């Protein structure tokens, strides 16, 4: 049992280093994938960009 | 998210529709929040607690005065004899002696 | 006078909350956000053949979540929006001019 | 009227109801390993958690970790302001208003 | 059934059960589209109280 | 082991006094370790008064 | 008191067999740690997880909330901010 | 840069996990320019900094959001949080004990 | 023992919540006020503050609230 | 009111209106035998068919 | 209401109109010197001046 957990606690270590890095790769990929979306994105945006002062629908009247 | 006004728990809390508050706390909250142990208060020492260990106290000593007796006393059989008529020990186990 | 208190509280209130509506009138949205609610509610949602499978998937999943915290089940439009979507989802492997068929 | 209260219940010990105490459980005291293991960890250079490093992974939003005087004492605290939207139509809606006795489509 | 448009105190007391459960079951499926796991320890040697009890297998 | 604590402590009081003094010592540094953990869970029971 | 047969030389060795029994002890966890440990681990990678689970559900309760706000965008009437006799404001989003 | 560096640490890999290498390249991925980065100083710890023109995308205050290692462990920064967070809550009954042991020592167990 | 241990995602149910709140509830209690005991907090001591003239008087009878009939 | 950790326990609600303080009683003994068991005869145990009477009528 | 006797003690007068909870609180611990004696100041510790903030204003 003691040759076991030895040999246990060495492939846990590893393990628990190729998780981490892993779940952090996944976590980039998702965030790189979103950076991708926003760049196509940002084409739509009209010349001199928005408006910000105004609505952007102007919905009823102002009398 | 079908009956907001009957549905209290899983509203905001009374702190965000006041419009008034490095990194700031967050504006909006719920009361759903309440479900969960670990919300608000930290996860330190979760799986440590268990931990903390303390041994018995019980201490196996009886002083043994034989001197005192002359009588033998009766004692109990704990298990089968299986050395002896182990071959027939299935078959004969049901009975009593 | 009280109609005009609470009306004011409730302004302030989405204000503080950083809200947006069919009347876009948000100066502290990002362009991305305010691009794809303008879509939402003005525009036609689709994704373009530039991006990767991967990238499609990501937007119309970003669609959804939006529209979805957006429109409650009460409300009349939601079931359109998330059938539009799932169309798209459907139709990620392919062109808009194929898309536009069967989606319209 | 609340505090500096009186006793309201009686206290008792039931006879012959257990105390799994000895005699010198007052000179008995308690201890945990994880000061020790954590300076072997240190000096060791063993693998360290996750929890000393701000930043949180765990999310696609952005979060970082505020510590209480501690690495093993934190919460995640997150970072964006979060905008909301709402596909509503304003003004549609009197609640306070019975609807049942007005006339008209709204009414019915 | 609990009439919530009349009581919703009362109503709300009944029905946060299935409100948790739905909370629960929203999180058991993220974690099922997104893969969530953990590395398990090995079995205790006294997972099994008595050496003829079974050790029923879960998931 | 029973050689070298009866060469510096040959008589019984002197036993007594360094058994005295072991003992001392080991409650001692159990209470600075023990002092440590009780201020972690000081903070951690802090925080939930503050919740 | 540093070498002789002394109360105070006999407090010092208890001083000692303390340090030396604390040293044991931090030999019988450091080799523990380094060789017979898979338990930091797991709890570790259970953590983790916890992490994920948590702010899984802070942010579906943010979202909830979010919710049950936005249902009062309806209720909202800008018309109302407008005063007597002026005319109504497009920063209450006409 | 950030790429290299990031697919060179990740075989090689540190005790933060390459954790500011993987943040690097993430903000660096964006169109727009890296809104969160890493400050650099003569002073001996590292901070996280935030760009002043996507502050109003980030609940804060200001654009330090700390430092970018966590604490170092004193009986001393304890001391200091629990005294802070104990005048902050200011509530008369903590510390109080409405029995104790009878014994000769002070704290008996603990 | 149930999260970290067992491997339960969730391992308090509605009543167990109630009773982690019903402690962080007592344990605000006794720290806000000094000296609360059992009928506001399930606690019982004997050395308890008292003012010097204590009085004893008869409670009120129980409030008459409207009923039919 | 009906938790037993509120003061006010089976008391009435208290409004900003004048409202009749008599309040709806739950059946806490009912017979053995409640032959229609429908919902329309299970329901009068713990609320009014017609509504609680505390309703307003506002001047303004 | 002021009597010991009474469940509400301490506690606001109800009535049909809506009205503010807060109540005046009598002088229990007055000071040592009390300058002036007279009944202008004394009446203070056990009613105010300007009459009870209860009072109604009816729509009808
Ligand atoms: C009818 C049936 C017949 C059939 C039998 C069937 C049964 C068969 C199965 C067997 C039974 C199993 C049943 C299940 C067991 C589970 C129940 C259980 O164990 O716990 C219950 C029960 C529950 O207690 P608890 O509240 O839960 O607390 C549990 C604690 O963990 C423990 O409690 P505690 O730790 O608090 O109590 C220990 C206690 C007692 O602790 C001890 O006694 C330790 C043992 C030492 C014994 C040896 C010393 C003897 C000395 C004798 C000399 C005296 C002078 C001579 C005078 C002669 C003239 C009379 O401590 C003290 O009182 C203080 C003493 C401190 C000093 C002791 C150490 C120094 C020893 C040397 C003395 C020097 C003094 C110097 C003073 C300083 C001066 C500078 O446990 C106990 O109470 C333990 C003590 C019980 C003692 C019983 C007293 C009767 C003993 C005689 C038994 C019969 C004798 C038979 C003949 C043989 C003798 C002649
Ligand atoms: C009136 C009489 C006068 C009295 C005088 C008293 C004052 C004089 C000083 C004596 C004071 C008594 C000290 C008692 C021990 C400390 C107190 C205590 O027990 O706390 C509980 C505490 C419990 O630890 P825990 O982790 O919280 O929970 C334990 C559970 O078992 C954890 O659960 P788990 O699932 O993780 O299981 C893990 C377990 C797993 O264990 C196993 O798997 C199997 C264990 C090994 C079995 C053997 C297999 C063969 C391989 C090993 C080879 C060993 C033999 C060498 C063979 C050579 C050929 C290869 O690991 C262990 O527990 C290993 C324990 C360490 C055993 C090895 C240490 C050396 C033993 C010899 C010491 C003899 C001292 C004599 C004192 C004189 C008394 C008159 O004990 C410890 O901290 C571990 C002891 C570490 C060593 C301390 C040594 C320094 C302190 C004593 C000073 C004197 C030593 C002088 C050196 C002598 C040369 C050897
Ligand atoms: C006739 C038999 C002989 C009588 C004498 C027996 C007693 C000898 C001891 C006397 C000295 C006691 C100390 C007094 C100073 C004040 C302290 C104190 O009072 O606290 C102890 C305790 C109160 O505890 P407390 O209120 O919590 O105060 C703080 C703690 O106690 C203390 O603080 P802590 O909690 O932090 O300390 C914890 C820890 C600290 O201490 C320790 O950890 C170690 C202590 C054990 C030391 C071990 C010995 C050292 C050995 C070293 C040498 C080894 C090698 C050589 C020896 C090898 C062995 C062969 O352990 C202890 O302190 C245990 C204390 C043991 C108490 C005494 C237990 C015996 C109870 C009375 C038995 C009566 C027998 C029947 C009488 C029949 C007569 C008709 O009070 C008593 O023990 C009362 C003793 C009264 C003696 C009564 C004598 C009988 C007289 C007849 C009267 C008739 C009316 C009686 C009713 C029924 C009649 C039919
Ligand atoms: C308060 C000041 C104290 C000053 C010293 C005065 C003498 C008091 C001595 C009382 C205890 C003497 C026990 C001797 C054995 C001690 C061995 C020991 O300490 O090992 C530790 C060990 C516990 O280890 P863990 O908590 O599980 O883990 C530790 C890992 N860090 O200690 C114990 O178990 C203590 C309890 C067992 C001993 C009890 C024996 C019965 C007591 C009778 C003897 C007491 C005599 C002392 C009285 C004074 C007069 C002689
Ligand atoms: C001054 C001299 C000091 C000498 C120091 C001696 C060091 C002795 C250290 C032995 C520690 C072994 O510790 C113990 O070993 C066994 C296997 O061997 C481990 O393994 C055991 O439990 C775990 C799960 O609970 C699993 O691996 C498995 O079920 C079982 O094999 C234990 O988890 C561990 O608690």
């Amino acid at each position: 049992q003691g040759i076991k957990t030895v040999y246990a606690s060495c492939r846990y270590r590893k393990l628990n280093e190729r998780e981490i890095i892993s779940d952090r790769y996944t976590w980039l990929h998702e965030r790189m994938l979103e950076d991708e979306v926003e760049r196509v994105l940002l084409e739509q945006v009209p010349a001199g960009g928005f408006d910000k002062t105004r609505p952007g629908l102007l919905l009823g009247p102002s009398t | 998210p079908f009956m907001w006004r009957q549905r209290a728990y899983c509203a905001p809390v009374p702190s965000a529709f006041a419009s008034q508050q490095g990194v700031r706390k967050p504006l909006l909250r719920s009361n759903s929040e309440s479900l969960s142990v670990f919300s608000q208060i930290p996860d330190g020492l979760l799986g440590h607690t268990t931990s903390v260990t303390m041994g018995n106290s019980d201490i196996f000593f009886l002083p043994k005065p034989s001197n005192l007796l002359k009588i033998a006393l009766p004692a109990f059989v704990f298990m089968p004899n299986l050395t002896i008529f182990t071959r027939a020990f299935p078959f004969y186990a049901h009975t009593s002696a | 006078k009280i109609l005009r208190d609470r009306n004011i509280g409730l302004f302030n209130l989405l204000q503080h909350h950083n809200f947006a509506g069919l009347s876009v009138n948000n100066a502290k949205l990002s362009d991305s956000q305010r691009v794809m609610w303008t879509d939402l509610v003005q525009g036609k949602p689709d994704v373009e053949d530039k991006l990767s499978v991967d990238a499609r998937e990501m937007k119309v999943d970003m669609y959804e979540k939006l529209f979805k915290q957006a429109a409650d089940l009460e409300n009349p439009c939601r079931m359109p929006g998330v059938a539009y979507l799932r169309c798209l989802r459907d139709t990620l492997t392919e062109t808009q001019s194929a898309r536009r068929s069967s989606c319209l | 009227s609340m505090d500096h209260g009186m006793q309201y219940s009686s206290i008792y010990w039931e006879t012959s109801h257990r105390t799994y105490l000895p005699f010198w459980a007052s000179l008995t005291q308690k201890f945990s390993w994880k000061i020790m293991d954590d300076q072997i960890r240190s000096f060791l250079r063993l693998p360290k958690p996750v929890t000393t490093e701000p930043f949180v992974f765990s999310s696609g939003s952005p979060y970082i970790r505020r510590y209480f005087g501690d690495a093993d004492i934190s919460v995640p605290v997150p970072l964006h302001a979060p905008a909301h939207f709402a596909f509503v139509p304003t003004g549609t809606v009197s609640p306070w208003e019975e609807t049942g006795m007005e006339t008209g489509p709204q009414g019915a | 059934s609990a009439q919530a448009r009349i009581d919703p105190q009362g109503a709300a007391t009944k029905c946060v059960k299935w409100f948790n459960e739905w909370r629960q079951c929203a999180w058991d499926q993220e974690k099922m589209v997104k893969g969530y796991n953990y590395i398990e320890d090995r079995r205790a040697r006294k997972h099994k109280p008595y050496i003829g009890a079974p050790d029923l297998q879960y998931s | 082991v029973n050689a070298f604590v009866v060469k510096h402590n040959p008589d019984l009081r002197l036993q007594f006094v360094a058994f005295a003094s072991f003992i001392a010592t080991h409650m001692a540094i159990t209470k600075e370790f023990n002092d440590m953990y009780q201020r972690l869970v000081d903070i951690t029971s802090l925080l939930e008064l503050q919740a | 008191a540093i070498k002789g047969p002394s109360v105070p030389h006999s407090i010092l060795f208890g001083v000692g067999a303390g340090c030396c029994a604390y040293a044991g002890y931090y030999l019988y966890r450091a080799m523990r740690l380094t060789f017979f440990d898979t338990e930091s681990v797991a709890l570790q990678s259970r953590l983790r997880y916890a992490e994920k689970q948590k702010l899984f559900h802070q942010e579906l309760d943010r979202e909830l909330a979010a919710g049950h706000i936005a249902s009062l965008v309806a209720e909202y009437d800008p018309v109302a901010t407008r005063l007597p006799f002026q005319p109504m404001q497009d920063r209450y989003r006409v | 840069d950030e790429g290299i560096n990031l697919m060179k640490c990740t075989k090689n890999p540190d005790p933060s996990f390459c954790a500011k290498e993987f943040v690097a390249m993430r903000e660096c991925n964006r169109p727009q320019g890296p809104h969160l980065v890493l400050s650099s100083s003569p002073s001996s710890p590292p901070h996280y900094e935030l760009r002043p023109e996507v502050k109003h995308l980030y609940n804060v205050d200001s654009t330090d959001l700390g430092s970018a290692v966590a604490p170092v462990r004193s009986k001393e920064q304890l001391d200091r949080v629990a005294d802070s967070l104990k005048a902050d809550l200011n509530l008369p009954g903590y510390g109080h004990i409405p029995y104790k042991w009878e014994s000769l020592r002070p704290n008996p167990g603990a | 023992a149930r999260y970290c241990y067992r491997g339960l995602d969730h391992p308090f149910t509605l009543n167990e919540m109630k009773d982690f709140l019903f402690k962080l509830r007592e344990q605000y209690l006794v720290n806000k006020y000094e000296g609360i005991q059992f009928p506001f907090v399930f606690r019982q001591f004997n050395r308890v503050s008292t003012p010097g003239t204590l009085e004893v008087h008869t409670s009120p009878a129980l409030q008459q609230q409207p009923h039919f009939h | 009111n009906s938790s037993i950790y509120d003061n006010r326990n089976h008391e009435a609600v208290r409004h900003p209106w004048s409202t009749d303080a008599r309040t709806f009683h739950p059946n806490d003994n009912p017979e053995a035998d409640r032959i229609n068991t429908q919902y329309s005869n299970m329901v009068s145990d713990s609320f009014p068919e017609g509504g609680f009477s505390d309703a307003p009528r506002f001047s303004s």
